[PDB]
């Protein structure tokens, strides 16, 4: 049928070396661009994290179910919070650099 | 009998009787490679509930982020303890951070001996007090 | 029959034994299509035939040109004509094909530059009939080709509908009107007693090297099958004939194998000399088993003996090249380590003869057929099959040949699952059994489990074992062995003293390493009294008052103009040895070897001769 | 005299409400063998016979004996006993399995998830099988050292915090490697199917690359490699 267990695993790893990326890459280069695929790279990269954290521990058809949909909710409201603070407050980047000469 | 059978008679059989469990995390020698196990959870899990309390954080309440470092400016804050809470945010990030170098290169399949490891293992650790300590004071 | 739970089940087939011939008969039984049942005291891969470091004989031709025919002589030449040549026909023949099946099951053997199994020298095996030097023809797996054996075989196993009774001791076999049912088995897990009834059964224990003191053997060669036999009222053929493997560590009775011998390694004396060139100048250090063990024990009576006590002679491995002991002898190399502290590359090995292998067993056809002697005659038990250890069809007569016992395994195994093909279809009745049949296996279970009396189990065991070590070792005479004896006829009496603990019906432990040393003491009752009945030195059995091997003629002279010895005046016999279950009481007869082959003109028999390695 | 403690697991099935405690046994190590087994089996049969547990070879090439000594899995048989006498050494089953009886864990489920992956050569023409030796090259035969001697012991998968946890779905190690031993088979013709059974998250995926399966094999085998090797070719078998 479909390989699908490996292309997941495959996913995962990639972002991961995206993500590993992006943290010179935005110190860099900060700008609307990397702020957005930084949102799009934690949140991705944390979801099926926790994903695996989720499938781990969690027993039962019972609670895997909620818990991986409890989890997807708090990811996208995650990654729209993220893309709301990037579009209409000073995003990631500016943020963080802000946050540091404090 | 097959595999499938085998298996489901192991846990009616099982569950179903007076047996008791043996013990393990209360008696299993911790191994730095599980001590550095455990930590690349806790690490991502705490890191990620600080990304989602940001982006939660982000719409759920008013006020911009000026408006709220000047707030989190005006608790008479303390240069050290500024530090302490830069140092605490930095050391999670670094940690698991190197440590997920470590793990990539295992998944290419690089380093998987237990010298190897207890090397590896030991270069994250510091790498993380480097690079925490470094960022900390940027 | 209240007390204790009593499950009935019902195959085609029971085999009692999971090693290498336990497998290949179970599995190969149930390939040909049977409904079969394996009873085995343990998960199948911790069987025996694990520890098996060697190899496996096949004439197969890889290392140079080869003859099965010359394997056959080296073999009947091997048994010191004990052996049936009948059986060693049908084996040496049989070999190459029951080797390739095993490399075609998955076996992973080492291979040459042809991409062809590897095979090496080992004791006492030639080329042309005995005068083309030394050959190549032992299979192996580096070091541990016991163990890929026994998973390879154990694997394949799972790919057919073979019912695993896993960790159930067997009791006593279900015989009737002198007919072989099944087997009566406790289930170590929740102490319940099952009686698996078949339309043929198949007795694949393994040795029972445990009845002495220092033995190769493991904790779990207890001789179960033998005895169940003799519990039947069955004969026991050739239980004197005990391997004394030459080289074995001082302390733990540990092998290092024969094939540390095969590639170019030396036995050393304590005075520098490779004392293995003087006792046999043809073959050396790689010659017959008897022999080497014989020279090394003869060794140290002198006092050319090495050590801190004067009592263990040297294996040399360390100047073959470092690389060698890499590939085919890492298994040693690291347990001659583990149990001696020694780096088998810059230092030789502290060695000593030690029990190893059990050429007695229960009397079998080339078939695995089960014999008894009726009016001084053969007679197949019906439904009652044996092989490897266990058995004895002796293929190995009175010294087994290195590495023809793994090869006995996969021959005689593939054997009995063939004979019972052959003469039986599946689904065939499977005949009845009285309701108080299995009775007194659990009346025995029983007062043992609460047994209130003066001496323990393991105590008992340790006089058994260092009297069986002092009476019946490498060599021996009438008045050591009648005393061994009547001092092992002794402890078969204290047995009705004996004292258990353990009371409960979950692995009991206690309870069967018990039920293993009543097993022990019947091997050990048969094993003396039948050696010291025994007047003449052939094979392993070696007197020093009988020096004499004893034929019906004097084979060192030419044949025509003697007088030929009637039946009971030579020794070249088998022994066929029963005892009184409730006194102890060995009595004993004999059945003549076998010398036709299963044909002349195909494999020639071979007449007995001077027998010198 | 150097007298030797011994803290040992015990727990009887046939006493009544009995539940999980230590015993301790007290042993002259000059009345002794060098090796953890040797004092299991002398306080079996000089003291309490009680006392159960599996043993065979006591060679280190069987897996019998397989149990937590001192936190740690190896073969009773094969470890040797503190000579420090201030220590007491720690005797338990194997961690996270069903006790049957005292050091007795309940493997069935090990043996079973090992029946599950068809540890055994299969070929897409078995027509000839039995006749013919098949060729594989001292190259091709390289491949499956290190694999093979795999005694299935349970050490490893029962060392492993993710068959701890999910035992019943995860292969875990031991079963793992022996599947990686049947892929990297030159002469097996199923490699792809193989890997095809792994596809869930269960079978292959728990493994996080823990690594205590590899550090408590007491055998030098290193399953946890062969775990990563598969999951590369997972990731990158066509069809
Ligand atoms: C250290 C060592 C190295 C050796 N090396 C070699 C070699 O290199 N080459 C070679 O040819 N030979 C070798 N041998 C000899 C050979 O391996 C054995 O003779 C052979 O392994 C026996 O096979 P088997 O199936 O008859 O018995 P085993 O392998 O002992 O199997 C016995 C089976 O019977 C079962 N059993 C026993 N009692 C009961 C009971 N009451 N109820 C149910 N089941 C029971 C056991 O569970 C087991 O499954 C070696 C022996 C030793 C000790
Ligand atoms: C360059 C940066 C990072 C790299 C290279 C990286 C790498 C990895 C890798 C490889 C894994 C999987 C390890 C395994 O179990 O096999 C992992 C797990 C995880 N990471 Fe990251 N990571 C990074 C940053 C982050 C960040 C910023 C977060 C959250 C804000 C995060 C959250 C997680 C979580 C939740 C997991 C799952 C934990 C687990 O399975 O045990 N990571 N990381
Ligand atoms: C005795 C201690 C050191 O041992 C323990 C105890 C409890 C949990 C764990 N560790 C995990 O639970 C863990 C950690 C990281 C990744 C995956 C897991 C997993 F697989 F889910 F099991 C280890
Ligand atoms: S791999 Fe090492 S530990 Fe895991 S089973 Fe095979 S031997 Fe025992
Ligand atoms: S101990 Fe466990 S998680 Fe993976 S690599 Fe090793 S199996
Ligand atoms: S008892 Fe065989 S491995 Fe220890």
């Amino acid at each position: 049928s479909s390989k699908a267990a490996s292309l997941h695993w495959t996913g995962e790893r990639v972002v991961s070396v995206l993500l590993l990326g992006l943290l010179p890459a935005a110190y860099l280069n900060p700008c609307s661009a990397m702020d957005y695929s930084l949102a799009a790279a934690l949140t991705l990269h944390g979801h099926w994290g926790i994903g695996q954290v989720v499938t781990d521990y969690v027993r039962g058809d019972a609670l895997q179910k909620v818990a991986k949909a409890g989890l997807l909710a708090l990811s996208a409201f995650t990654f729209a919070g993220l893309c709301y603070f990037n579009y209409h407050d000073v995003g990631i980047c500016k943020a963080v650099a802000m946050l540091w000469k404090l | 009998t097959t595999a499938k059978e085998e298996m489901e008679r192991f846990w009616n059989k099982n569950l179903g009787s007076n047996r008791p469990l043996s013990p393990h995390i209360t008696i299993y020698r911790w191994s730095l490679p599980m001590a550095m196990s455990i930590c690349h959870r806790g690490t991502g899990i705490a890191l990620s509930a600080g990304v989602s309390l940001f982006g939660l954080s982000a719409l759920l309440l008013p006020g911009n982020f000026e408006s709220h470092l000047e707030l989190v400016k005006s608790l008479c804050l303390g240069p050290t303890l500024i530090y302490t809470a830069k140092f605490g945010i930095v050391f999670p990030l670094m940690y698991h951070t190197w440590n997920g170098i470590r793990h990539l290169i295992w998944d290419l399949g690089k380093g998987l001996t237990i010298p190897q490891l207890t090397q590896s293992g030991v270069v994250v650790l510091i790498l993380t007090v480097l690079s925490s300590v470094g960022l900390a004071a940027m | 029959s209240t007390q204790y739970p009593v499950v009935d089940h019902e195959f085609d087939a029971v085999v009692v034994g999971a090693g290498g011939a336990g497998l290949r008969a179970a599995f190969g039984l149930s390939e040909a299509g049977f409904n079969t049942a394996c009873v085995t005291k343990l998960f199948p891969t911790r069987s025996h035939t694990v520890a098996a470091q060697g190899g496996i004989n096949a004439a197969l031709g890889n290392m140079e040109e080869d003859n099965w025919r010359w394997h056959f002589y080296d073999t009947v030449k091997g048994s010191d004509w004990l052996g049936d040549q009948d059986a060693i026909h049908y084996m040496t023949e049989q070999a190459p094909a029951s080797v390739v099946e095993l490399e075609n099951y998955g076996m992973p053997f080492s291979r040459t530059e042809d991409g062809k199994i590897y095979q090496r020298a080992f004791g006492g095996q030639s080329l042309k009939f005995g005068k083309g030097g030394q050959a190549h023809r032992c299979c192996c797996v580096a070091d541990r080709t016991g163990h890929s054996l026994l998973h390879t075989l154990y694997g394949r196993s799972l790919r057919y509908d073979t019912s695993y009774f896993v960790e159930y001791f067997a009791l006593d076999l279900l015989m009737e009107n002198g007919e072989c049912r099944g087997v009566i088995a406790l289930c170590i897990e929740d102490g319940s007693i099952h009686r698996i009834r078949a339309r043929n059964t198949v007795v694949a224990t393994g040795g029972y090297g445990r009845t002495y003191f220092s033995c190769t053997s493991a904790h779990t060669s207890t001789g179960d099958g033998t005895a169940m036999v003799t519990r039947a009222g069955l004969p026991c053929q050739d239980l004197e004939f005990v391997q004394f493997h030459p080289t074995g560590i001082y302390g733990a009775g540990c092998l290092i194998t024969e094939g540390c011998r095969g590639e170019g390694g030396i036995l050393i004396n304590s005075q520098g000399e490779r004392f293995m060139e003087r006792y046999a100048p043809v073959a050396k250090d790689l010659a017959s088993r008897d022999v080497v063990s014989r020279s090394m024990t003869l060794e140290i009576r002198e006092g050319r003996g090495c050590g801190p006590e004067k009592d263990h002679v040297y294996l040399q491995l360390h100047h073959l090249p470092p690389e060698q002991l890499a590939v085919r002898l890492p298994g040693i190399s690291e347990t001659a380590m583990i149990f001696a502290g020694v780096d088998v590359t810059k230092e030789p090995i502290p060695v000593l003869p030690t029990v190893h292998y059990n050429m007695g067993g229960i009397p079998t056809n080339y078939k695995g057929q089960v014999l008894r002697h009726v009016n001084g005659q053969d007679q197949v038990v019906p439904g009652l099959y044996a092989c490897g250890e266990a058995a004895c069809a002796s293929v190995h007569g009175a010294n087994r040949l290195g590495a023809n016992s793994l090869l006995d395994l996969v021959v005689f195994g593939r054997a009995c699952a063939l004979s019972i093909a052959e003469s039986c279809r599946p689904g065939d009745k499977v005949p009845s059994i009285k309701p108080n049949a299995g009775e007194e296996s659990v009346m025995n279970l029983d007062k043992l489990r609460f047994a209130n009396g003066t001496i323990r189990t393991s105590e008992l065991r340790l006089s058994m074992q260092k009297s069986m070590q002092s009476h019946a070792a490498v060599f021996r005479v009438g008045s050591v062995l009648q005393e061994g004896c009547e001092k092992i006829l002794r402890l078969y009496g204290d047995l009705q003293h004996l004292k258990t603990f353990d009371r409960g019906m979950v692995w009991n432990t206690d309870l069967v390493e018990t039920l293993e040393l009543q097993n022990l003491m019947l091997c050990a009752l048969q094993t003396i009294y039948g050696a010291e009945a025994r007047k003449e030195s052939r094979g392993a059995h070696a007197r020093e008052d009988f020096k004499e091997r004893v034929d019906e003629y004097d084979y060192s002279k030419p044949i025509q103009g003697q007088q030929k010895k009637p039946f009971q005046e030579h020794w070249r016999k088998h022994t066929l040895s029963y005892v009184d279950v409730k006194t102890g009481k060995v009595s004993l007869e004999y059945r003549p070897v076998i010398d036709k082959t299963l044909n002349e003109a195909d494999c020639a028999t071979v007449p007995p001769a001077i027998r010198s390695y | 005299p150097r007298i030797k403690k011994f803290a040992i697991y015990r727990w009887d099935p046939d006493k009544t409400g009995d539940k999980p405690h230590m015993q301790t046994y007290e042993i002259d190590l000059n009345n002794c063998g060098p090796m953890v087994l040797d004092a299991l089996i002398k306080i079996k049969n000089e003291i309490d016979s009680t006392l159960t547990f599996r043993r065979s070879c006591r060679e280190g090439i069987c897996g019998s004996c397989a149990m937590n000594i001192n936190g740690g899995n190896t073969l009773a048989c094969t470890r040797r006993i503190d000579t420090n006498l201030d220590k007491v050494s720690k005797i338990y089953p194997l961690p996270h399995m069903y006790v049957i009886k005292d050091l007795v864990p309940d493997l069935s489920n090990f043996y079973a998830q090992y029946k599950s992956i068809e540890p055994y050569l299969k070929k897409k023409d078995e027509s000839q099988e039995g006749k013919q030796q098949y060729l594989q090259s001292i190259e091709e035969r390289e491949k499956l050292d290190g694999l093979y001697e795999c005694i299935l012991c349970a050490c490893c998968s029962t060392s492993c915090p993710s068959y701890w946890w999910n035992g019943d779905k995860y292969l875990g190690p031991a079963v793992l490697m022996q599947a990686y031993r049947w892929m990297i088979d030159s002469r097996d013709d199923f490699t792809e199917e193989r890997l095809a059974k792994l596809q869930d998250p269960f079978s292959l995926y728990r493994c996080h690359t823990i690594m205590n399966c590899t550090g408590t094999c007491p055998k030098g085998l290193n399953p946890g490699k062969a775990i990563a090797e598969i999951k590369k070719m997972m990731a990158t078998y066509k069809e």
